[PDB]
RNA sequence: CCUCCUAAAGAGUAACGGAGGAGCACGAAGGUUGGCUAAUCCUGGUCGGACAUCAGGAGGUUAGUGCAAUGGCAUAAGCCA
RNA sequence: GCGGGGUGGAGCAGCCUGGUAGCUCGUCGGGCUCAUAACCCGAAGGUCGUCGGUUCAAAUCCGGCCCCCGCAACCA
RNA sequence: AGGGCUACACACGUGCUACAAUGGCGCAUACAAAGAGAAGCGACCUCGCGAGAGCAAGCGGACCUCAUAAAGUGCGUCGUAGUCCGGAUUGGAGUCUGCAACUCGACUCCAUGAAGUCGGAAUCGCUAGUAAUCGUGGAUCAGAAUGCCACGGUGAAUACGU
């Protein structure tokens, strides 16, 4: 139930429950379950403690949760401190990957700010 | 005064000739230091001429003050109001180009289009001096968009520039100037 | 009393050696541990205060005292004498048992725990820290959590300075960063 | 301690994944199973560039 | 990005300038228009004036800039906000 | 004095103009100085310096 | 009607003199027994911020008194049971 | 001397009885229209004249100061 | 040569993708038309999770290649959740074209996981193989379509009447 410092859902299938970890998607969830030798359709509640321990051991091989968050923060901070074009885009909160700003860009710019 | 002007112009002419000769000598002798010195002298002389030209451009009393620009539509009607809006945009763009700061004190927009009138404050160095010569009526000729037939129509708009003069300091009456009678 | 015996048998000796104390009575002691929940959002619903008090009672094994406003404050819309918090004071056996629980179970369960700050000493040797989610205590059942509660934990110590306080806490392998 | 007002407080066994078992008094009746403890947590255990990457990825 | 099999790209004139600057130990900024050139480790500590379109912005190369194009440190568009 | 200024102002109407902007012929001419240009778009966008400097130089 | 000054170190003392309050409240806010001590600031602390609750320190009544002002109040007259 | 007032851009409420700013027009955005008005659908805008006090807390209670109103200003 | 045409408080038009269960996902398995190809289409085989890479047939084509159509059908799962809906955004690692992917290409992998739960006033298209929905091709083109041009699959409702 408690993996990588967080609680995973108990009533879901194992793959969906493992996706709740920050840094684990469907592909990594399948990889973890395959390396732990557990069927994906088995609910988390229907697992012995040793199986959960094996799941924790398998998850330990990936950079997840706070480690991943601080890695991402370090990368973004490095860009912003370098002051490259991507860093400036991150500073000003505009799309970083060359998307149009004349219209759209609402995900980066937040809700519309009337003049 | 005549000596200031005449000596300034004679020193300008003589210093230009001297700078030309020194530049010829520097370019011939490939002296980088003399070249840089001549460049500095030319820059100083250019600044001197620019300053004199500035005084000549703005001899007027209030040329250094900030100014107010009033734009009023005229004979064209709706076309005139659209033309007045165009003039307002033009003058705002020119002020931005010159670095002056503009604000809209007052404005009356035409119902169909454009503006009936607008009062704009322009603040900057010699703003009134730079803008005073734009006072007058501006005539516009084009195919009026407010004419179903698209006829070629003439429209008139007026720009008036006046300096911002500080309000007079009101002064209380000197008692020696008054005679008081009781009866 | 495992940690109390560990104190009396190892921490006293280590601190005496480190600080060259003449008398054992000069060795710092862990006087008390105070857990406090500021439940200032209970003015709208006193029942939230009751649930927070239940959480604190479960965490500490002790019925909490309800603390009310010392004086009326308009900024937070509180009148004098209005119940806006709860607290527990742990001394002796209960204090040591809670200290062991906190060190060995609760602190490891802190989400993304990177180490407690060693600058959180009050200038006299007492150490205050904050807990953001009571779920770090296994007594709190995850399935029965109504609201994300937090608290603050103050270890009041007879130490005369921050150096002595941090030495005493480190002697218990307190996870300073 | 006043009678009848405090939560029931009796000893239980907390067993962790790393084999650490500690018997401690607590309010919760059932014995505890821990995914992590102070004997195995990465921070407690202590187990918790551009030029290099360039020269590695562009080995000439 | 460019394929790893092709290796990093750098203009030949800029590469020669960087090599000459490193060998000679000169401290004059290297003026260049090659915004598309990759920053190489041997450039670290050099000042390179990269053309932004109308002027050469000085860039003091540090180890964190290695692997990026020189144009990433010379913004080409001027923007200070609307309604200013 | 303000009324004197207001009465001195020229009519915004036919026959009075310091400058003519004819877009069909794509010409702009200042009546006072005679300066004429063909870049009506630039002048409308704010290239008034030619006219202003000509007026100041004329004095 | 109450408090201070005028009022001249007992009382008292005027002016359309200088400043403020009252026309109630409380079955506890009264009696007794037992206990306790403030304002304010600083430091540390989840949300929590200038200001809530917690811990320590400095300070020593600069608080408090149901309501004006004066005189009192630590043996407290202040706070709790 | 005695009374009133001063609050989104304008005109009025909210004060009395402290906690909480409203109405009508106006402004702005989108509609309708060939276009404008009208009309329809949405928004925004006042920390309450100015200081001070009182209060846990003031548009509100108190006191100055400023402006505006009324009255009163007599026998003499 | 470098930069811009790709800016970005904002307003509008044309689209695409959704807001789920008449669906999402996984496995398996049916049925098209039309068209393009020589500095081209490129099979096969091998390597790579993948985009792709290496080697290398055939075809100026009813012959070879692009190139398994998808919706559908069968089984299983999800069980009404901002979800196993949505896939924007962003971090890292790559591929290909191209002298050269920073400004400013496409695509892949891992992570990420926004608004959105059917949209005010108002407004649009369509009368039958039509609307709706599902795939496929082409030109332009080194590379770069949610646009356009074209092709098939499934396949309605309603028209009292002026
Ligand atoms: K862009
Ligand atoms: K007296
Ligand atoms: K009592
Ligand atoms: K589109
Ligand atoms: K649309
Ligand atoms: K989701
Ligand atoms: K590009
Ligand atoms: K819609
Ligand atoms: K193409
Ligand atoms: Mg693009
Ligand atoms: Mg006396
Ligand atoms: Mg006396
Ligand atoms: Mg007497
Ligand atoms: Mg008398
Ligand atoms: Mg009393
Ligand atoms: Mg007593
Ligand atoms: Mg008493
Ligand atoms: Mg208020
Ligand atoms: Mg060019
Ligand atoms: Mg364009
Ligand atoms: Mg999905
Ligand atoms: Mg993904
Ligand atoms: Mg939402
Ligand atoms: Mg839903
Ligand atoms: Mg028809
Ligand atoms: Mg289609
Ligand atoms: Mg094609
Ligand atoms: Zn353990």
């Amino acid at each position: 139930a408690r993996i990588a410092g967080i609680n995973i859902p108990d009533h879901k299938h194992a793959v969906i429950a493992l996706t709740s970890i920050y840094g684990v998607g469907k592909t990594r969830s399948k990889a973890i379950l395959a390396a732990a030798g557990i069927a994906e359709d088995v609910k988390i509640s229907e697992l012995s403690e040793g199986q959960i321990d094996t799941l924790r051991d398998e998850v330990a091989k990936f950079v997840v949760e706070g480690d991943l968050r601080r890695e991402i923060s370090m990368s973004i901070k490095r860009l912003m401190d370098l002051g490259c074009y991507r860093g400036l885009r991150h500073r000003r909160g505009l799309p970083v990957r060359g998307q149009r700003t004349k219209t759209n860009a609402r995900t980066r710019k937040g809700p519309r700010k009337p003049i | 005064s005549l000596e200031a002007v005449v000596d300034t112009l004679d020193q300008m002419k003589q210093g230009l000739e001297d700078v030309s000769g020194l530049l010829e000598l520097a370019v011939e002798a490939d002296d980088e230091e003399t070249f840089n010195e001549a460049v500095a002298e030319l820059d100083a002389l250019e600044e001197k001429l620019a300053q004199l030209e500035f005084r000549r451009m703005f001899s007027g009393e209030y040329d250094s003050a900030d100014c107010y620009l009033d734009i009023q539509a005229g004979s064209g009607g709706t076309e005139a109001q659209d033309w007045a809006s165009m003039l307002e945009r033009m003058y705002l763009r020119w002020a931005e180009s010159r670095g002056f700061k503009t604000e809209i004190i007052k404005e009356s927009e035409g119902e169909v289009a454009g503006i009936k009138s607008v009062t704009i404050k322009i603040s900057g160095d010699y703003a009134y001096g730079w803008l005073r010569t734009e006072t007058g009526v501006h005539r516009l000729v084009r195919k009026s968009p407010f004419d179903s037939g698209g006829r070629r129509h003439t429209s008139f708009s007026s720009a008036f520039v006046y300096p911002e003069v500080d309000d007079d300091i009101d002064i209380e009456i000197n008692p020696a100037d008054l005679r008081i009678d009781v009866y | 009393a495992k940690l109390h015996d560990y104190y009396k048998d190892e921490v006293v000796k280590k601190l005496m050696t480190e600080f060259n104390y003449n008398s054992v009575m000069q060795v710092p002691r862990v006087e008390k541990i105070t857990l406090n929940m500021g439940v200032g959002e209970a003015i709208a619903d006193k029942k939230l205060l009751d649930n927070a008090a239940a959480d604190l009672a479960a965490i500490s094994g002790q019925k909490p005292l309800i603390t009310k406003a010392r004086k009326s404050v308009a900024g937070f819309k509180i009148r004098q004498g209005y119940p806006i918090g709860c607290k527990v004071t742990l001394r002796g056996e209960r204090m040591w048992e809670f200290f062991e629980r906190l060190i060995t179970i609760a602190v490891p369960r802190i989400r993304d725990f990177r180490g407690l700050s060693a600058k959180s000493f009050d200038g006299r040797g007492n150490y205050s820290m904050g807990v953001r989610e009571q779920i770090i205590f296994p007594e709190i059942d995850y399935d029965k959590v109504d609201r994300v509660r937090g608290l603050d934990i103050t270890i009041t110590t007879t130490a005369k300075s921050d150096e002595e306080g941090r030495a005493l806490l480190a002697a218990f392998d307190f996870p300073f960063r | 301690m006043k009678k009848d007002i405090h939560p029931k407080y009796e000893e239980i066994t907390a067993s962790c994944s790393c084999g650490n078992v500690m018997k401690i008094r607590s309010t919760v009746g059932h014995d505890l199973n821990l995914d992590v403890c102070s004997k195995c947590h990465p921070f407690f255990t202590g187990k918790q560039g551009r030029v290099d990457r360039f020269n590695k990825r562009f080995n000439i | 990005p460019r394929s790893l099999k092709k290796g990093p790209f750098i203009d030949l004139h800029l590469l020669k300038k960087v090599e000459k600057a490193v060998e000679s130990g000169d401290k004059k900024p290297l003026r260049t228009w090659s915004r598309r050139s990759t920053i190489f480790p041997n450039m670290i500590g050099l000042t390179i004036a990269v053309h932004n379109g109308r002027q050469h912005v000085p860039v003091f190369v540090t180890d964190e800039m290695v692997g990026h194009k020189l144009g990433e440190f010379a913004p080409t568009r001027t923007y200070r906000g609307h309604a200013a | 004095e303000k009324q004197a200024m207001e009465d001195n102002k020229s009519d915004i109407g036919w026959g009075s103009q310091i400058r003519s902007y004819v877009l069909d012929d794509s010409r702009i001419k200042d009546l006072r100085t005679g300066v004429e240009t063909r870049n009506t778009q630039a002048v409308l966008d704010g290239s008034l310096d030619q006219f202003i400097e000509a007026s100041l130089k004329a004095g």
